């Protein structure tokens, strides 16, 4: 803690979820997805690398970030508090470039670690939904979608990135 | 630099694609 | 060649969509992949002009 913390501007957004773009090879295309909640917003670190993003007319500074979590922030710290239980099925808000938004419902198995345990969502989806929101039955983001492992068989399952709320 | 663009509302679908 | 220059394009374990190039030596020229992220492996570069000067 620090006596006169500095300022970034704020996310002037309304709560919901965003596809990221990127100006890019071939132009601007959808890079991943985020997460608009109490006037912050979060991504996957991957997705960014912690660029600055443009909204408004004003430049909005990652507040939070974290590349050991994967996860990224802007306009303030972390706000999704929900916590994945084992045993419950969730939907991914799964964000598709140049698709609508589809739900998804899945029951998750775990990664182990050392450390200790993180939902794995058994789960393959187009190249650009980083960041899309893994939710529960009250409609609150238990997690991100994006950073996985592909397994023996080509299978894709993502990890449940989540860290605590600030 | 990047930019957003809503797609969508956080809610949970009653008859959400199955299955995972 | 480098032999890296050889290898195919690698989108790896995470799921962004990031273009990228790499060389493709059948064809003799650097083209586009989607590239997820993470994990990235050699044959990956933000430029044509820089595919072609590693691998070309």
């Amino acid at each position: 803690d620090v006596p006169s913390p500095p300022e970034t501007q704020k996310a002037e957004l309304e709560e919901g979820v965003y596809r990221i773009k990127q100006q890019g090879i071939f132009g601007k295309t959808q890079v991943g997805v985020g997460v608009q909640k109490e006037g912050v917003f979060h991504t996957m670190w991957h997705v960014t690398r912690g660029a600055v993003l443009t909204h408004n007319g004003k430049r909005l500074e990652p507040n939070w970030a974290s590349v050991k979590k994967d996860l990224i922030s802007y306009g303030g710290g972390w706000r999704l508090s929900a916590q994945w239980q084992k045993g419950e099925e969730v939907q991914v808000i799964a964000v598709e470039p140049g698709k609508n938004p589809k739900n998804f419902q899945t029951m998750p198995g775990t990664f182990q670690t050392t450390t200790g345990e993180i939902g794995a969502i058994a789960l393959d989806f187009k190249p650009g939904t980083s960041g899309s929101p893994i939710i529960n039955r009250e409609g609150k983001v238990v997690g991100l979608y994006g950073n996985g492992v592909v397994t023996k068989n080509g299978g894709y399952v993502s990890g449940i990135a989540q860290t605590n709320a600030e | 630099d990047l930019t957003v663009e809503k797609a969508a509302d956080v809610t949970w679908e009653e008859e959400a694609e199955q299955t995972g | 060649r480098p032999d890296f220059c050889l290898e195919p394009p690698y989108t790896g374990p995470c799921k962004a969509r990031i273009i990228r190039y790499f060389y493709n030596a059948k064809a003799g020229l650097c083209q586009t992949f989607v590239y997820g992220g993470c994990r990235a492996k050699r044959n990956n570069f933000k430029s044509a002009e820089d595919c072609m000067r590693t691998c070309g």
